């Protein structure tokens, strides 16, 4: 579980960075 | 015969195959994907290495697991461009690994699997977001 979830979370963090 | 699929495959395949040894939107999207994706790999190398270690890819059977990860992420109803670029970036990171273990022949199929799942699960979201033109705009400058 941790692996999938860590990737998803990174993607969301990158999304927030560029949506800024 | 599905232009969005064809375009997505061209962009994603070119990026992943670049780790081994046509329209305006596709060219710009490839440049954007490489620019952002290579940055993600550089800044997240330790994390990506740990994920790759968990996948423990040493043979053809292990490459199956990777297609299952892609399906798993894109099946999530949550969608955004950050997720899309990050998953493709991890795909390119694994493609580098595949090259180093002499499994270059897995790279094009990996790109096809990523493209298949992305378009099958997110087609409507992608079009609503203006497709690859929207991708270029989101990550612009
Ligand atoms: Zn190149
Ligand atoms: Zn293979």
């Amino acid at each position: 579980i941790w692996l999938l979830q860590e990737l998803l979370r990174l993607g969301d963090e990158i999304n927030a960075r560029y949506a800024r | 015969g599905d232009e969005l699929y064809r375009q997505s495959l061209e962009i994603i395949s070119r990026y992943l195959r670049e780790q081994a040894t046509s329209g305006a939107t596709s060219r710009k999207a490839l440049e954007t994907l490489r620019r952002v994706g290579d940055g993600v790999q550089r800044n997240h190398e330790t994390a990506f290495q740990g994920m790759l270690r968990k996948l423990d890819i040493k043979n053809e059977d292990d490459v199956k697991s990777l297609s299952r990860v892609m399906i798993h992420v894109f099946s999530d109803g949550v969608t955004n461009w950050g997720r899309i670029v990050t998953l493709i970036s991890f795909g390119a990171f694994v493609a580098k690994h595949l090259k180093t273990i002499n499994q270059e022949s897995c790279i094009e199929p990996l790109a096809e699997s990523i493209t298949d799942v992305l378009v099958r699960t997110k087609r409507d979201w992608l079009v609503k977001q203006r497709g690859w033109d929207g991708f270029v705009e989101f990550f612009h400058v």
